[PDB]
């Protein structure tokens, strides 16, 4: 008999959410890994990706 | 020496009684919301039980 604090068993999910940026454009995957020539490791060549 | 006057003296002490009382959720404080976390959490249950 008496009064207890309890902890959280009772909320279960249910569904999910996906939020991602609207972007279609395909990535340059065929100019870093199909490239004509490649850069000698010690002058290495740095691309940015965006 | 013998007192011939009086006076009465009024003096006022504080004593605490009690403290908040408090309760604690392992469940949400460790494991926030997640249940990946909760299911590893239920082998240190007894922990918590003390
Ligand atoms: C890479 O090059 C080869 C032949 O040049 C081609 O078959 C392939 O489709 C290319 N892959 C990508 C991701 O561009």
């Amino acid at each position: 008999k008496g009064i207890y604090q309890t902890s959280n068993f009772r909320v279960q999910p249910t569904e999910s959410i996906v939020r991602f940026p609207n972007i279609t454009n395909l990535c340059p995957f065929g100019e870093v890994f199909n490239a004509t020539r490649f850069a000698s490791v010690y002058a290495w060549n740095r691309k940015r990706i965006s | 020496a013998i007192p011939t006057n009086f006076t009465i003296s009024v003096t006022t002490e504080i004593l605490p009684v009690s403290m908040t009382k408090t309760s604690v959720d392992c469940t949400m404080y460790i494991c926030g919301d997640s249940t990946e976390c909760s299911n590893l959490l239920l082998q240190y249950g007894s922990f918590c039980t003390q």
